[PDB]
């Protein structure tokens, strides 16, 4: 069978036909995790500076205008001080959309230090609901995540149904790949939102309607003997 | 001349000038991750392949940034990128450095303006079985034909397997010369008057 031409035909995309222990790990997971950690913040007027310790994971949603369809430019986020803030042997996971995002969210990583080791990448089905930029030649049906490391289970896909027009929000499988990795526990989650707080993660976003941020109540979590644990140990 | 044709040959030592101008390439190179080095592909002839048209271009592990590199170098911008989700013959994904692997990526450049591209027909998702080690989907012909009827089309690297209708295969496991356009047939033997393709 040939799925291109099926949507061709049919308005199915060909992801709507694809088909389909580690429980210990998620409840490590879920003990060694910190309280969760929140910041109201302007990015854009933020010196991410005050944001320490340096981190050991760095999730980066940016609101992209192609999201919509305060958004931020790739030239706008080029120029975060990511640098400043990731720890000497860290990761990032950078939302890139499905366009220019897709190279320009590689300069990124570059210009803050990182090279890319995967490129996660978000299916979205629309078995539910059998557009287009300019330069577009296919249908955009997926997003992408590109995973950075600098210094010294899961699959690279993601596939869910295609959320409501006006819903931004992302996977929250994104979340289990990176907490499965086991990398550390300080997780930095940049652009969050209320609906994305969660235990073992710092999110700072403008949106937020509250914060509990409290730079030494947050290293407190990770002084000795606690500094080098992985996130999966006891 | 519609029907397949094809050239075994070296494809950093032919000529690519005798084969005119492309509305759509394809190329699934050896990147070095019998493969080619980084200055080799850099310095392959794709520009001269098109004046319109698109590319479209296999990569995978560290090719994914290389791959864009000889993407602008070449001339292109990237316009799009297909995913090919591999499945087996029961439409699960087969699996198989951090994470495993369910997908093989295609850059889709532009270069020029090209007109009367039927965009939009198709996404940019693709669910296709795998097969042998290195085949790609037979699905992407049909997507490329539907963007692209009756043009002509040039694909690099290619195994017998890959040769198609209105295109012309490149590749070094091919079984000899095959051309029936005349314009190339004409300009083959002026360049290639004895049949041997080397330097
Ligand atoms: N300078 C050169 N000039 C001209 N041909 C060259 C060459 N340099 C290597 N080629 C040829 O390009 C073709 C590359 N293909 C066919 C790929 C095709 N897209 C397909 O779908 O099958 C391929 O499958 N490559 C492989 N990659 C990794 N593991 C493999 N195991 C067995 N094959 C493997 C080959 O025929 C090669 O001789």
């Amino acid at each position: 069978n040939d799925y291109c031409q099926h949507f061709v035909d049919t308005g199915h995309r060909p992801q709507n036909f694809i088909r389909d222990l580690i429980r210990l790990k998620d409840e490590l997971i879920a003990k060694s995790n910190t309280p969760p950690m929140y910041l109201q913040a302007d990015i854009e007027a933020f010196d991410i500076r005050e944001l320490t310790p340096k981190f050991d994971v760095i999730l980066l949603e940016p609101p992209l205008e192609e999201y919509y369809r305060k958004c931020w430019t790739w030239d706008d986020i080029m120029k975060l001080e990511i640098d400043e803030i990731a720890a000497p042997r860290s990761f990032i996971f950078l939302w890139c959309g499905s366009g220019e995002g897709l190279d320009l969210g590689r300069v990124c990583l570059r210009k803050w230090g990182y090279r890319r080791c995967e490129d996660i990448c978000w299916i979205k089905t629309n078995k539910n609901n059998p557009t287009l930029d300019p330069k577009a030649v296919f249908q955009r049906t997926k997003e992408h995540c590109l995973m950075g490391i600098k210094g010294t289970v899961d699959i690279d896909l993601i596939i869910t149904e295609e959320p409501e027009i006006g819903n931004i929000e992302k996977p929250v499988e994104i979340f289990h790949i990176i907490e499965h990795f086991c990398l550390g526990r300080r997780r930095l989650h940049l652009f969050g939102r209320d609906s994305t707080i969660r235990p073992g993660w710092l999110t700072v976003g403008p949106t937020l309607t509250n914060s509990n941020y409290n730079a030494e109540t947050y290293a407190s979590y990770f002084s000795a003997p606690n500094s080098y644990l992985t996130g999966c140990t006891e | 001349l519609f029907p397949p044709q094809w050239i075994c040959c070296d494809i950093r030592y032919l000529d690519v000038s005798i084969l005119g101008k492309f509305a759509v390439v394809m190329a699934d190179p050896p990147w070095d991750i019998g493969t080619l080095t980084d200055d080799e592909m850099r310095r392959l002839n794709i520009p001269v392949l098109q004046d319109d048209g698109f590319l479209f271009l296999w990569v995978t592990g560290r090719a994914m940034e290389l791959g864009r590199e000889c993407l602008n170098l070449w001339g292109y911008e990237r316009v799009d990128e297909i995913i090919w989700v591999k499945t087996n013959q029961l439409q699960r994904i087969i699996r198989t450095h951090w994470l495993n692997h369910g997908k093989e990526h295609c850059l889709v450049g532009v270069k020029g303006n090209p007109q009367g591209f039927n965009q939009g027909l198709d996404c940019d998702v693709i669910v296709a079985e795998v097969r042998s080690t290195s085949h790609k989907p037979d699905e992407i012909y049909g997507m490329i034909e539907r963007l692209s009827p009756g043009t002509r089309k040039i694909e690099l690297f290619g195994r017998p397997h890959n040769v198609q209708p209105n295109w012309i295969t490149l590749g070094n496991q091919l079984d000899g010369i095959h051309l029936l356009d005349p314009d190339v047939v004409a300009r083959f033997k002026q360049r290639y008057p004895d049949g041997i393709i080397s330097k």
